[PDB]
């Protein structure tokens, strides 16, 4: 009948239109792969060359920290080798015919700070530098053996006292002293 | 009835045919389903060599980066030395005067 063929159809086409669409669903899922896996790798490929020159960059950011580092060792060195020579100049001052002078600088420095004191403390290898300088001002005079490269002044009975030593002055200043070397250098 | 058999036998064959185009529809899907998946697979594959590539690379570069960047340390630090030497005279006497009273 009518019926029967109309149905007979609808069967065939359910079946043809489920192969059909499985056949396109087929050919959709690999042509997708396929665009995905190329969008992938050159994704990543444009990724990878980011990184690595950011890699790059840090490792150069390393080598100038090297090169830095370098330069303030360097530095370093050179100003305790000026402190080094500062220090033994220092040293042999004593034998220099000026010495008194900076012996009679030192005691009125020290006089400056304290000027209530009534005596001046000094090795007594360098008190008969001081004796005028003492006498004019009515200070006494006393011998440290313990004492060098410097001047004491005490006042009271003892109760203060200030001191003007060479190598004190050169270890204080000396943070600030490198740097005006440094500048002077170099920078 | 040879109708009531027959019917039997095309019931069977309906069941036959649409068991049929199922299991063929399927397959085409699944087929290609799985050929994705490798496909995929591949491209991540080819991808984590280029990685690898980039690592070893990046090793090697750093590596040979950081050598030239040491040797160029070593000579800046003799530049530093060299370049003081020529005034170390004036710094000592720059201290010594600075010290004294
Ligand atoms: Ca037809
Ligand atoms: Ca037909
Ligand atoms: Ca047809
Ligand atoms: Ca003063
Ligand atoms: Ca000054």
């Amino acid at each position: 009948s009518k019926l029967e063929a109309i149905l007979s159809q609808e069967v065939e086409a359910e079946i043809q239109a489920l192969l059909q669409e499985a056949e396109a669903k087929a050919e959709a899922v690999k042509r997708e792969a396929e665009e995905k896996a190329k969008a992938l790798l050159q994704a990543r490929e444009r990724a990878l060359e980011a990184q690595y020159r950011a890699a790059l960059r840090r490792a150069e950011s390393a080598g100038e920290l090297l090169v830095a580092t370098a330069r303030t060792q360097a530095r370093g060195e050179v100003l305790e080798e000026v402190r080094r020579r500062v220090r033994e100049a220092l040293e042999a001052l004593p034998q220099k015919p000026e010495w008194p002078e900076v012996v009679r600088k030192l005691a009125l420095e020290a006089l400056e700070a304290l000027p209530g004191a009534k005596a001046l403390v000094a090795n007594p290898e360098d008190l008969p530098h001081l004796e005028a300088l003492a006498r004019e001002r009515g200070v006494e005079l006393q011998a440290e053996p313990a004492l060098r490269l410097g001047v004491r002044a005490v006042g009271a009975e003892g109760k203060t006292q200030v001191e003007n030593s060479l190598l004190a002055r050169l270890d204080r200043a000396w943070d600030a002293l490198s740097s005006k070397v440094a500048q002077a250098l170099w920078g | 009835l040879g109708l009531i058999k027959s019917l039997a036998e095309k019931e069977k064959q309906l069941l036959e045919r649409l068991e049929a185009a199922k299991k063929e529809a399927e397959e085409r899907v699944k087929r290609a389903e799985a050929e994705a998946k490798a496909l995929l697979e591949e491209a991540e594959a080819k991808a984590k060599a280029l990685e690898a590539q980039y690592r070893e690379r990046e090793r090697a570069e750093t590596e040979a980066l950081l050598a030239r960047y040491r040797e160029r340390a070593e000579a800046e630090a003799k530049a530093v030395r060299e370049k003081a030497m020529a005034r170390l005279d004036e710094a000592v006497a720059l201290v010594l005067k600075e010290v004294l009273p």
